[PDB]
């Protein structure tokens, strides 16, 4: 992802290359977005 | 919890008498072999020698207080001298000192610094950081070494330990000076 | 032809804490056995999860009856590895090393009196923001506590819990810091039998869920 | 023998916008969870198709019948990111970043007045070339356009097309720019029933089919 | 193991890269940890 | 684009006893046949435990009954290389190479008088720290020791062994070392019918579990 | 063999990195090592 890429790879193991993340135990906009009403209100004619 | 302390045998407690849980720990910073793996200054070269001695780390810094929490140590070794000089040469635990290396292994410089790789040349099993041997205490031997570098010039030297394992920890005490103050207190790295 | 190759500007430079191996120089050297020797350890936490070490106070180890004061705080500090209490410690030791620590803490107290000399205690955890210090066992009891009595055994266990906003939280004090951003433990005596002093000794070690996260070499003065 | 390699000009220089990663320096680092974090976005054209922003009139928000003037137009202003009216909304914030774009846009009116007063709207758009630009109902109705009356719902949304000789069109007005090269969009209302103003809130958001090509920091004065 | 991580791998032989470990013929702190005693002594209530 | 790299500070410089191979320049060439060459030899402790040396005892290579003194020693050395004794052997010669060693080693007695002389023998390794270093056969039988009578066979081999606190010695000598950190091999004569002399070569190999490591070029004044 | 030791390889062909050797139509030493007597002469008593 982002503005790297390199049809090869990644020399250095990830544990060094990154923060490895976690979890506990979804893009909000996208789905708003999605959601939006793109009909029409009322009945159509011709 | 109560327990008959005087027979020293561990006692960890959670939270759960109190209602609570015990979080996910990742303890891969206190991995030993880990925090030693890095290179410490120990200073630079004197005639242009320089025995590698890891008693030469300075006490407190990170490797050198950590590697002082064991009595015994075993590692192989990783050199790097900085500074404007054409050569570092070496020779292994046990021989004569020289007036030129000439022969032993020697290794030039490349844009200012000079990093090798060594491998362990003592002949006990583990080396120690302490040894109680005729200075008896009322309320180091030749041998513990991992050779010597020759080099052209003064320089920095580095030294880096590989593949360690330490045994029989010992004190690590904090080395700030709380003054009078209760508290200890410093200036942390902070927005400007 | 041969392989084009592109040298990177950045790149290269000698690096200390770098991830790869200096070249070899000396081969074929093979090792006296070392096996089986004792006392291997593995990781810090392992032994300071294992074995208590001293608290101060004040030059001894224990807390005490003491003199004249009808105060029964027998002890009440930051929860802090820089409160002077925690100085000789191989916790405070350690945590000069790392910049964040996240986790639980385990405090024992071994009573030393004399078998027809009894007490009963108390310790709390006091949290940030908490107003006046309670002084007494009273006030106290409304925080997160732990009483108990002499007896047969002669050790409590006792621990302090981890609570913050963050995840996480930092093993040295800011300058601008007035109070314990991480609270207090106060450690009280409810009563005892005899006012001559019973001593009991304080001693601290690593939760089972403590870490240290962020090596740091803090190097000099 | 080793690797013959041959070092090329001009390749291995810093560059600010490569596609490689520098080299690691302190590993095992492992994050706090972030797991159901509220409100994340993912691309700026999501959160501009969501969230309409305010038209500027000099100073306000609303276009309005107005006092004195025999003049139906409520605006019309180039169909242009630069243009004043434009000069607060997050489309023209985002678009001083892209050098090109291209796609429909999304005007909403919403009437303000009370129950008992009516009026009735259009609203067109007026290709570039277009001589005297309409300044009536009549003459614009010969464009694209949307005729709209009060009542029960409040707001009205129109679409702006893209029309033009080429696939991209320009977000910056070029110098030497004399008319609008993508025309204009006039706002006018046809009637009202009183004369003491009913105010429109007009609002802007992209388009489904907008896009942004181009990124570049415009970056001073 | 250590502070070293490299996704690819080690160019010289092991012989010249290390020392030879051996053999004739075992963590203590980590079983003496997993050894401590965290439950109740006595008898619990409520 | 071309494959991105980085050049490390601190490799590539001319080394001397590194294990890469330098690029050729000159092919095809066939050596003549060397096969069957008689005499080849491999590794240098095999030459060193099939080929004894002899030992120098102030000029000679031989021990003796000698003239005024009732004396039982034949010799007493340092179990060092570095003795004067030792001087003139193929192991001292190769241990001036190698900083260690580990391992036993075979000493030789071929007994050289003639047919009606008979003599009894004894030697001795005397573990270091020994104090008054026995100069009596009676002694030195406290000692690991053999001892042997002439006859049909001339020749006894002893082998010295290897004890110390470490799994290696030192070839070399410190300057701050008063005695033998190895301790000491005695040669002794018991009995010997006839004053006049019986000279015994005496001569030293690299027994089977012998080794040396460390190469090292000594060299110079 | 020898004190080169390189994990991966060698570039250029061995027709230009050594002199190829030739044969018409070993090692003494460690046979000779390997024949010593290491027995006893004589009987063996205790």
């Amino acid at each position: 992802s982002g503005n790297t890429g390199s049809i090869i790879n990644n020399y250095y193991m990830q544990q060094y290359q990154n923060s490895m993340d976690t979890q506990l135990g979804n893009d909000w906009f996208s789905k708003l977005a999605q959601s939006a009403f793109s009909g029409l209100v009322g009945a159509l004619l011709a | 919890t109560t327990s008959a302390g005087e027979g020293a045998d561990p006692v960890t407690t959670d939270a759960s008498a109190h209602g609570g849980d015990t979080r996910t720990t990742r303890r891969a910073h206190t991995d030993v072999t880990f925090l030693l793996d890095r290179f410490t200054l120990v200073g630079k070269t004197n005639d242009n020698k320089l025995v590698l001695d890891l008693l030469s780390t300075k006490e407190k810094s990170l490797v050198g207080a950590l590697l002082r929490a064991a009595t015994y140590y075993f590692s192989d070794l990783e050199v790097a001298c900085v500074g404007t000089n054409a050569w570092v040469g070496w020779t292994p635990n046990g021989s004569p000192v020289l007036t030129e290396v000439g022969d032993n292994p020697v290794v030039f410089s490349r844009r200012g610094t000079t990093r090798f790789a060594l491998p362990y040349t003592a002949p006990h099993r583990v080396l120690a950081t302490v040894y109680n041997g005729d200075c008896k205490y009322k309320p180091i031997p030749t041998t513990f070494n991992y050779g010597m570098i020759y080099t052209q010039a003064e320089v920095d030297v580095y030294l880096r330990m590989k593949r360690a394992e330490l045994y029989c920890p010992r004190p690590v005490l904090t080395h700030y000076d709380h003054n009078g103050r209760d508290r200890y207190k410093t200036t942390l790295v902070k927005p400007a | 032809g041969i392989l084009p190759v592109a040298v990177s500007d950045g790149y290269g430079g000698f690096q200390n804490t770098d991830p790869k191996t200096s070249d070899p120089v000396y081969g074929h050297v093979y090792n006296p056995a070392r096996t089986l020797y004792p006392g291997r350890f593995t990781n810090l936490l392992d032994v300071a999860e294992a074995c208590p070490t001293l608290l101060d106070f004040n030059g001894v180890p224990y807390v005490q009856t003491q003199s004249n004061s009808g105060s029964k705080v027998l002890a009440c500090f930051d929860l802090a590895f820089g409160h002077k209490n925690m100085k000789n410690t191989y916790m405070s030791g350690l945590a000069q090393y790392f910049a964040q620590y996240s986790g639980t803490l385990n405090l024992h107290f071994m009573y030393t009196g004399p078998t027809n000399n009894k007490a009963k205690y108390m310790v709390a955890y006091i949290p940030p923001g908490t107003h006046p210090l309670p002084e007494t066992p009273e006030m106290a009891s409304h925080c997160y506590h732990a009483e108990w009595d002499t007896g047969l055994n002669s050790t409590f266990t006792f621990t302090v819990p981890y609570f913050s906003a963050a995840d996480y939280a930092y093993t040295y004090a800011d300058e601008p810091e007035q109070a314990s951003v991480q609270g207090w433990v106060g450690v009280y005596q409810i009563t005892d039998t005899h006012e001559k002093d019973g001593a009991v000794i304080v001693t601290v070690s690593a939760g089972p869920d403590f870490e240290f996260r962020m090596p740091i070499s803090p190097s000099r003065q």
